[PDB]
């Protein structure tokens, strides 16, 4: 990204040393912001080095400007005189007055970007914990850069073909626009309302899947099996999951590792598969594809598959506890009627034609052997319950007794019967019974044994039971599939009195975000246009600048539609940091036409019918300020496409970021330069 | 986010047994610890797992700290043999390396 | 009661007394323990409120059973209700009264009829087979049901004769525990009720909200003829304060 | 500085005894606690000091 502004920056200016004076604005602002974030304690991660890289054009622009303009002013005096005669007194002189008449504004529009994308700290919780580093230092970059730009520029600045076309192709639209500035604002308003189309194709997420070098593989099945079984059925599937070329290693493992943070029973798969690196396979094969042939090769009937990265999977697992990214949790205070309906939900979900799988818990899935020890009888040989139950605790069990120890080391002891004893229920009832009258008797003398049905684990949140229903969709997007269910079990399925239906997983925290941003406009805008009359003084500039935002939100979205994203946070944040860079150039192009009208027409007027000499200072607000809005743009595109085709690791969020101000920065600042001076001779009229 | 994790042994109890003398006395105690968000939990045929997370913006030594008071406070209650030990200073995600 | 300085905070006191609890724990005597109080004060006392049953079906005691396993349980899920207490009323308890004179004939002495009653209300199964076709988890009975298996209990096993059970010695019964407090309401006679206490730093008027909230979607749940009648509300003197200093800024 | 004491008694164990079972899951443990600098720790006949 340094090296591409740099070399914008030399190609516009055609200047090493001004190109050298503009870029050394970036070097120092990475310290300031290295600095500050090493006092307030933060660390280099993605979010950081992301918020840099997004405001390197924008703390660029403000310096290329003030070069742009010393240069012509330099150029004028130069232009006066007679050559080889000059000194530092005078060329010092002159170079104060040219960044002086151009300072503050740029001054203010750096402020503008930096306090219209502080609003954004009001998210809270995980995308709150994600996005507030990215927003610390993209602050803390600019106003370093803001803070160079209007002490330290100005002195390296004194110390230290293209222009022509974009000259030829802007002269008959200006003229042709200012000859009538109304339908201009009607092909404008057309142009802004056309947004219309590409909004309902774009799709809708919480977060882009941000791919590692690892992935995990988490199957649901039912608890009914033997650790024998289970370990054969983890041989065999580890061996198939290992027939993928794109695998390098895979550790699978049932049950829980001996910690409290590892909850899970036997019956419960989890692997992880170390994929090799990216760069050891045919260079068309993604990391769906990839999913999709793991899929394909490992059915295995008996098990609902599930393909999710690591961390991304432990931390919906604390967040929430679903582990797959969608999940509805049925709720009440009866097990069979919340089983009832879980089973119900479960059965419609599989008929979305978006939806892959669809799995339910089940509560009442636990097999039980209960001996219901008579006391009557018990009591009939002289054995009280506990000496009746120590033949089944100690004898059919084998709880522990004790632990030796061997230096450091302690091992436990165990107490049982053999095996022949525990072989069916029907061998239980010819337990042999030593009872305290020193007989021998049978276990169906004293006690009752059946074999019956209940729960095998109990959940509840909030302190009330609920079963949770895991969904698996990989093909359709998730608002999509969200809404379709929510659809189908409001329409072919029935509620009951004391149970509810909540979604949750990746939903709850996409609603919650939604609503944030959906609140945190109005204070970028008031905050935009606080800024604004701060500069210009008069609510009607501020107003005419301000409506240029719409044309960034529109083309922010279309080329959203155009790239295949999907709208989540990141495109909020991406259209939050759009709208403060468009106002900077609004505010850059509505300053040069100011000064502009402001010089020389403010004479003729006062006689009416005189508006040929109005068009010419216009005509001069867009020859002497055509390089400088053309930079500024420029910079800002270059300054951004690498991130947007980057292709490596994390660069999903920072793609995703960045789509949206590259989408906008091209159909605001080209709309802008014929909606302005039609606006602008409007309001002077 | 800040979560604590109880983890309590009953000795060969039934899912429901447990649920009823350990779990629920735990899970509806932890719901008035101040600044606790949720409180999650499930019993086993032998164990029961509570996991308190708590609002934003909280010390993850004051939530422990402040757990360890309602625990001794529900000691009084559960059974004999029954004792809650508090968990880890770690959470799921903090699985860094892994050998064979 | 121990009360700190000025400028505390309320839970690192607490977090300050523990530590000295744990310290001083090492001398008290044999079965002795110190328990710490709850999160609240004597100020906290928020909202009161009473079970009536004006229907002379429901017992004494059953009211105050159906208060701590019910309400005690629905109102302390409440956010910032650091405890729900409950006054008057009656505890069931199993009361096993012995004969002397029926006793000396048997011969039998007291410490094996406690040993032999505190001995019989364990459940535990910790075993696991395989059917041979999946798992099978293994139970184990023992918890004391009902009356009658008061009376199928054995003391003493007789060698091949009638062995002495419970009901030879000691007749079962059910009666009150010890009261510890009684409640009244205006003149009508003895009723249980409910007490909730706030916790110490938090806003009175939404908890009394959620609580009276709460007990108005319970009034269904309750058996026919009990209601609850608030004796204690705090709520209208903050609604009443309000009103009054925003008139008088009015004015 | 700031220094907590962990003492313990094991009534009666020769000093090995008491400082694989005692002392040493003290030591060993103590060492992670937040911002532990260093822990000390010595077993005699009956006590054990960290």
């Amino acid at each position: 990204e340094f090296i591409v502004v740099a070399v914008v920056c030399a190609l516009f200016l055609w200047h090493v040393r001004s190109a050298l004076v503009a870029i050394i604005s970036l070097p120092l602002g990475l310290c300031i912001a290295f600095i500050v974030m090493h006092f307030q304690g933060l660390n280099a991660n993605i979010m950081s080095l992301g918020g840099i890289a997004i405001a390197v054009g924008a703390m660029v622009d403000a310096a290329i400007v003030m070069i742009e303009n010393a240069h012509k002013r330099l150029e004028e005096w130069q232009h006066q005189h007679p050559d080889a005669t000059l000194d530092n007194k005078t060329r010092w002189q002159v170079i104060t007055d040219a960044s002086v008449e151009v300072g503050p504004a740029l001054f203010i529009s750096l402020l503008i970007i930096t306090l219209s994308f502080i609003p954004i700290f009001t998210l809270e919780g995980q995308e709150g914990r994600l996005f507030g580093p990215l927003a610390f230092t993209k602050t803390y970059a600019m106003a370093g850069a803001a803070l160079l730009a209007i002490v330290v520029i100005p002195i390296l600045m004194g110390y230290w073909p293209l222009n022509r076309f974009l000259i030829r192709v802007y002269h008959p639209l200006l003229l042709k626009v200012l000859h009538w500035p109304k339908t201009t604002l009607l092909v404008a308003a057309l142009s802004v309302l056309t947004v219309l189309w590409p909004l309902n194709k774009v799709g809708g997420e919480f977060l882009p899947q941000i791919n590692e070098g690892d992935l995990l593989y988490m199957p649901s099945t039912l608890p009914g099996i033997s650790a024998a079984e289970a370990a054969s059925m983890l041989q065999k599937t580890d061996k198939l999951i290992m027939s993928v070329p794109e695998v390098a290693r895979v550790f699978g493992k049932t049950g829980k590792a001996e910690t409290a943070t590892d909850s899970a029973p036997l019956e419960m798969v989890e692997t992880t598969i170390q994929l090799k690196p990216q760069e050891q396979w045919r260079p068309g094969m993604t990391m769906d594809k990839i999913i999709e042939e793991l899929d394909n090769t490992v059915r295995l009937p008996g098990l609902a598959n599930l393909w999710v990265p690591p961390i991304r999977n432990r931390i919906d697992m604390l967040s929430t506890g679903i582990k797959s990214p969608i999940g509805i949790k049925v709720s009440g205070t009866v097990l069979a009627d919340i089983d009832a309906m879980a089973e119900q939900i479960e059965e419609v979900a599989r008929t979305v034609p978006g939806v892959a799988s669809a799995l339910a818990e089940r509560l009442e899935g636990g097999r039980y052997i209960n001996v219901e020890i008579n006391r009557e009888k018990a009591a009939r040989y002289g054995m009280t319950v506990a000496d009746v139950q120590l033949f089944v605790t100690s004898a059919v069990g084998g709880a522990m007794v004790g632990e030796t120890v061997e230096g450091i080391a302690r091992y436990p002891i165990n107490l049982r019967y053999p095996q022949s004893w525990r072989d069916s229920p029907q061998a239980l009832r010819q337990l042999p019974i030593l009872t305290p009258m020193k007989q021998q008797i049978t276990l169906a003398d004293v006690a009752d044994i059946k074999v019956s049905t209940g729960p095998s684990m109990l959940k509840t949140e909030n302190a009330r039971p609920t079963s949770w229903i895991y969904i698996d969709a990989r093909d359709r997007d998730m608002v999509s599939v969200v809404h379709d269910l929510q659809k189908a079990i409001a329409e072919k399925v029935q509620l009951k009195p004391g149970t509810s239906v909540a979604f949750s997983g990746q939903f709850e925290l996409l609603e919650r975000a939604n609503h944030k941003l959906k609140l945190m406009v109005p204070m970028t805008l008031m905050i935009i246009f606080v800024l604004l009359y701060l500069a210009f003084r008069r609510v009607g500039e501020a107003l005419l600048i301000i409506s240029s935002v719409p044309f960034a939100l529109v083309g922010g979205i279309w080329l959203l539609w155009w790239m295949g994203f999907h709208l989540s946070v990141a495109t909020g944040t991406g259209f939050i940091a759009l709208a403060g860079v468009a106002a900077e150039f609004g505010v850059v192009m509505l300053m040069y036409l100011r000064h502009a009208i402001e010089a020389v027409p403010s004479l003729n007027n006062p006689q009416t019918f005189s508006e040929q000499k109005l068009d010419e200072a216009l005509y001069h607000g867009a020859v002497l300020r055509v390089r400088p809005k053309a930079m500024t743009v420029a910079v800002i595109i270059a300054g951004l496409l690498p991130i947007l085709w980057g292709t490596g690791a994390g660069s999903e969020v920072m793609s995703r970021i960045a789509a949206p101000m590259i989408g906008g920065m091209i159909t605001a600042p080209l709309l802008s330069l014929f909606i302005i001076p039609a606006a602008y001779k409007l309001m002077w009229l | 986010d800040v979560q604590v994790i109880i983890k309590t042994s009953y000795p060969g109890q039934a899912p429901q047994i447990v649920e009823n003398q350990v779990t629920y006395p735990l899970t509806t105690t932890m719901l008035s610890v101040p600044g606790a968000k949720t409180v999650r939990g499930f019993s086993q045929f032998g164990d029961s797992y509570v996991y308190v997370i708590f609002e934003d913006g909280t010390d993850p030594y004051w939530a422990r700290s402040r757990v360890l008071e309602y625990l001794n406070q529900v000691q009084g209650k559960l059974p004999a043999g029954v004792s809650a030990e508090l968990g880890p200073d770690a959470t799921g995600v903090g699985w860094i390396y892994e050998y064979a | 009661y121990v009360i700190f300085e000025d400028g505390t905070d309320p839970y690192w006191a607490r977090s300050r007394v523990l530590e000295y609890l744990n310290q001083v724990q090492g001398k008290l005597p044999a079965g002795v323990s110190a328990e710490l109080g709850p999160d609240a004060t004597g100020v906290g006392w928020i909202y009161e409120y009473a079970l009536v049953d004006r229907s002379g079906k429901h017992d004494l005691a059953d009211l105050r059973s159906l208060q701590d396993w019910f309400l005690k349980y629905e109102l302390k899920t409440i956010p910032d209700v650091a405890e729900v207490a409950s006054v008057g009323g009656v505890v069931k308890e199993y009361q096993v009264v012995i004969d002397p004179q029926r006793l000396a004939q048997y011969g039998i002495s007291l410490a094996e009829v406690k040993s032999a009653l505190d001995a019989s209300n364990q459940e535990a199964g910790g075993s696991s087979i395989e059917l041979a076709e999946a798992e099978y988890m293994v139970r184990a009975s023992g918890y004391l049901q009902t009356l009658d298996d008061f009376n199928h209990i054995v003391l003493k096993a007789s060698e091949n004769g009638v062995p002495v059970y419970l009901r030879d010695v000691a007749k079962v019964q059910i009666g009150p525990e010890m009261r510890r407090g009684i409640a009244e309401l205006n003149g009508e006679g003895e009723v249980a009720g409910g007490v909730v206490i706030l916790r110490s730093g938090k806003n009175a008027r939404e908890v009394i909200a959620a609580v009276k909230d709460k007990l108005e979607t319970l009034k269904s749940s309750l058996p026919e003829g009990v209601e609850i009648v608030t004796t204690y509300d705090r709520s209208q003197l903050i609604d009443r304060a309000i009103d009054n200093l925003s008139g008088k800024l009015l004015e």
